[PDB]
């Protein structure tokens, strides 16, 4: 009787500081769609709960002790309670999705969340079993894991918006899918050089043998790089890589142009994002300045 | 200093219109292109000086173009259509930040770390009261950061604090001089808008501040603000040869007051009539790993409690065979998800002899399939063609998660439940799935079936408890993960100082599980203090209530249910 | 000492009354033993003094344990309870985060640095640190009453104790 434990891992991670991107995505996508304000404050609560449930399970299946410096949710409330609360959140978004008063908002939610777990299943397989993804397979996965939430929100904004802008779903979803790729590819670069070191960890993708766009190129360009594949196997069998080992891993990546390859694809992603933004600015005819400052902050 | 080559006053002072129009013709239109028509002649002043020009004469000629835009936008910020205004608003205050940050990002951050700071900060009967209130109004400290943005300066918090006493009364003089010339019609609006209490302008406050006269107050601002401004007209001499890149800037920073004095004495903003010719001067990939764990757990041997229960109620509720098959599919999926997750939170290496799902596919990939099974079932609760079964599903699955949340708490922390508490937990875990299928079978039952609802949902609660109490009796007779059970709760309550029993339980919580010698010791303690006997008494009491409910239900339908009665005999 | 090991190993949170009874018989045990032993082997006359000197020894045991509590928290590994922690766990019956951080310490060694900073954050939000300084000030008042009282009877100003009292502050 009384929750007091179900809404305890789900209220701890909401308090933690956020770098809110999805909230800005919804608020900057409303200039083209002009949705009633009460409805916008609902589509932003779905984003928080859905994204917060992802972080709970992500940290569990990374063995990450920290999140934004402050301790992770599975260290304060345990692993078993965190998993139970994460499952509850999908049920809560179900109640929240229902009160949007649209029967096809439901068909979007179940359909889109099926692809969000299909992409996540492949990521866990490649990490546990050590199978190296191809470049084409890696790009497919990140499009349905990171762009899954952007796509889910984009198609729900269209359905519940005034019908005077119903001929945009094709392009607006294409922008979300490219924007999904740019976030994980940017994260991979900000994890390998020196940048992302305190929020989640220094080269944490190496510790859990998580593959990235840089690492895939090095493992494919050099079929006989026995040194690199041994360090990664050591990571998979000794928890993680100590500081001397991680430094060597970077040395093998700058020696094959993996880091320079990422700066080539990253720009292309941003380019496509901006390119589409120019296109929809000529149709709607209202220069979206909320997304252009967001584009600048993203760089 | 600064850069010069780039380029007593009215009872005071002893001691870029083209792009401004462009910024105006942007802002004077932007506020109406996106927000709506405006008035009040924001900053146009072709004779006494546009507010930006006199106040901010010196700056590197790449910045003021936005400070112009800021300045025109500054007053207007203090100035379906509602949501259209709202979305228009956040567009203009992004037209500005992009232009602002696009050049001097560190200064722009510092500016924004002061703009938003000032914006947040900005958003009378004796002298001192409103002066500090008035100092904030100008927000000139931010215009000083805009002057730092105007002349690429970055006076550190202490570098400011060194000069801050020299430069604090700057914004005192700026507003007080603003108080002088903004008084005019603004005083009448304060009589026109009677609601407003005490005047946001120093001139009329001297009526109750200094018990002075309004015309005297105007000349008081001329001469007491002079005593207060000769304060500055004598101050800068001190810092010149005291502790003293920005020295002539500091002068220009203080030269904003004569400009503030200037801009305010003869601007159409305070005397409109000229404005009709002010402009004249100017304008003329597949479900192979997600479904994997689900298929494994749906291939192991089963007993069929959930499915046999549905055929039992199908006699009393008679549903088409099409529907009954769907509800049996929901029962399996909703129970396979429980098995997958519970085995994780038991570190259980085996399930009915065969290995567990998490010992083949891993802990991480099993949680992903378990969480996805909830979404798959909700696709099935929507194929039942009823808008209320979805509501039942969501309100009854929350109860299931509340009960499991309490079970996982007691097991981890180590505290014992009370028998009242423990019996409510099992009324929501093992009775949650029975209640769900009972309330969903009733609602899609073809007509009739009106006076069943309460009786069929009360039998399920008793029936759910019986299974769990049976399992506690069965498992204990013939704790490895230190799970509380009905027998164990009795012993720890009937014997509040059974130190040996409490020791073995803690040993299981540390090592990770008991062994054969220790498990027999626990069973020995339970037999000696009742427990086994008490559990057999509760099974008798619960089973008496199950038969009574069946007999009572068989009186409101006439038809005797032999399927339920037969299953009861297989449960004894 | 038996009670301390029971609470630590079995996680049984103590009570304000039971925690003070324990620290009076664990830390104030050696002080009491010596106090009652000097009385017995001293010149006989002073036997109407054992009551007060044992009372002072028992109070001094408490002050040396509460001082350690507000010396280790301001600036937990083996889930050791303390006067601040007991207050937070009693004043806040629904502080699930605190009860979860403590259980993490019991399961895996001790708390890490980020987890230990959070513990101090809950204790300041419930005024547990403020409460300890109240008891330490209260107890130090009791000691000063005893030394003043014993000074009046025996007539010998104990300046050796007073310097030690000032050393304890």
């Amino acid at each position: 009787l009384g929750d007091e434990h179900l809404l305890g891992p789900a209220e701890y991670i909401s308090s933690l500081p956020s770098k809110g991107v999805r909230e800005a995505f919804i608020d900057g996508l409303n200039v083209w769609l002009v949705l009633p304000d009460h409805r916008v404050n609902q589509l932003k609560s779905i984003a928080q709960t859905l994204h917060n449930a992802s972080l709970m399970l992500d940290d569990i299946e990374d063995h990450s002790p920290l999140r934004r410096g402050r301790p992770s949710t599975h260290m304060i409330f345990g692993t078993e309670q965190t998993i139970n609360s994460a499952n509850f959140l999908l049920i809560d978004v179900m109640e929240k999705v229902r009160q949007l008063d649209d029967p096809r908002c439901m068909d979007i939610y179940l359909e889109e969340m099926r692809n969000l777990f299909i992409g996540q299943s492949f990521d866990l397989y490649w990490t546990r079993n050590g199978e190296c993804p191809s470049e084409e397979q890696y790009l497919d996965m990140i499009r349905q894991k990171t762009g899954g939430l952007f796509r889910l929100l984009t198609r729900m904004m269209v359905q519940i918006a005034p019908v005077q802008q119903k001929g945009l779903e094709t392009q607006l979803a294409s922008l979300s899918d490219v924007l999904g790729e740019f976030f994980q590819v940017r994260d991979d670069y900000k994890n390998l050089t020196e940048e992302y070191t305190g929020q989640k960890g220094f080269c944490e993708d190496l510790d859990e043998c998580k593959f990235s766009y840089p690492l895939i190129h090095a493992l494919t360009s050099q079929p006989k790089n026995v040194q690199l594949r041994g360090i990664l196997q050591q990571s998979r069998s000794a928890g993680g890589l100590d500081v001397p080992l991680k430094e060597t891993v970077l040395s093998h990546l700058r020696q094959a142009g993996s880091i320079e390859y990422t700066e080539a694809k990253m720009g292309e992603l941003m380019e496509k994002i901006t390119d589409s933004v120019v296109s929809l600015e000529g149709e709607t005819g209202s220069p979206n300045w909320v997304v252009r400052l967001l584009i600048h902050r993203l760089k | 200093i600064l850069n010069s080559t780039l380029s007593d006053i009215a009872g005071f002072c002893s001691g870029h219109e083209h792009l401004a129009n462009e910024g105006s013709l942007r802002c004077r239109t932007d506020w109406e292109q996106f927000i709506g028509p405006i008035e009040r002649w924001g900053s146009c002043n072709p004779w006494e000086g546009h507010f930006g020009a006199v106040v901010l004469p010196f700056c590197k000629p790449e910045r003021l173009a936005v400070i112009c835009y800021i300045f025109e936008y500054a007053f207007l910020y203090d100035n379906y259509r509602t949501v259209r205004s709202i979305l228009g608003t956040k567009q203009i205050q992004s037209k500005m930040l992009l232009e602002l940050l696009s050049i001097d990002a560190p200064r722009a951050e510092v500016v924004i770390n002061s703009w938003k700071e000032m914006i947040s900060t900005t958003a009378f009967n004796n002298l001192e009261e409103y002066v500090d209130y008035r100092i904030i109004d100008t927000g000139a400290p931010f215009v000083d950061m805009l002057m730092r943005f105007g002349m690429g300066i970055m006076l550190t918090q202490e570098e400011q604090k060194r000069i801050e006493p020299i430069v604090k009364p700057c914004y005192a003089a700026l507003g007080l001089a603003n108080d002088y010339f903004s008084f005019d019609i603004e005083w009448e609006e304060f009589q026109a808008e009677s609601d407003k209490t005490t005047m946001t302008n120093a001139v009329w406050l001297f009526m109750q501040w200094e018990n002075l006269n309004a015309e005297q107050a105007k000349r008081r601002v001329q001469e007491v603000t002079k005593q207060y401004e000769q304060q500055y007209l004598r101050n800068i001499a001190d810092f010149a040869a005291g502790e003293g890149k920005l020295q002539t800037y500091l002068k220009a920073q203080g030269y904003q007051v004569p400009g503030n004095v200037a801009w305010s004495l003869r601007c159409p903003r305070y005397h409109p009539w000229l404005c009709k010719e002010a402009a004249s001067l100017l304008h003329q990939l597949g479900d192979e790993h997600l479904l994997g764990p689900a298929e494994y757990i749906s291939s192991l041997p089963s007993k069929g409690v959930r499915e046999a229960f549905i055929d039992g109620l199908n006699v009393w509720l008679v549903l088409p065979d099409h529907r009954v098959n769907q509800l049996k599919s929901i029962a399996q999926t909703l129970h396979n998800a429980s098995l997958m997750l519970d085995d994780i939170e038991d570190h259980s290496p085996l399930r009915r002899g065969r290995p567990s799902t998490h010992m083949i596919f891993g802990t991480e990939q099993t949680i992903n399939s378990a969480n996805f099974l909830l979404i798959d079932v909700m696709e099935k609760v929507r194929q039942l063609d009823d808008p209320r079964c979805m509501d039942i599903y969501l309100e009854e699955m929350r109860n299931l998660f509340i009960g499991q949340s309490f079970d996982l708490y007691w097991t981890r922390n180590g505290e014992c439940p009370s028998e009242e508490q423990y019996l409510d937990m099992i009324r929501q875990k093992t009775g949650g799935l029975f209640r769900l299928l009972t309330r969903m079978m009733v609602q899609i039952a073809p007509v009739q079936q009106k006076g069943l609802e309460t009786q069929l949902a009360s039998l399920s609660d008793v029936l759910g408890e019986f299974f769990q109490v049976r399992d506690d009796y069965k498992n204990l007779t013939e704790l490895d993960e230190c799970k509380f059970s009905y027998p164990l709760i009795h012993a720890l309550t009937s014997q509040p100082k059974n130190v040996q029993l409490r020791g073995i339980l803690q040993q299981s919580r540390s090592a990770g599980g008991l062994d054969v010698p220790l498990k027999e010791t626990v069973l020995s303690h339970l037999r000696q203090a009742g427990s086994i006997e008490y559990t057999e008494a509760k099974m008798g009491e619960l089973m008496e209530k199950i038969t009574d409910s069946v007999v009572s239900l068989e009186g409101e339908t006439g038809s005797p249910n032999w399927v339920v009665r037969l299953l009861i005999h297989r449960l004894k």
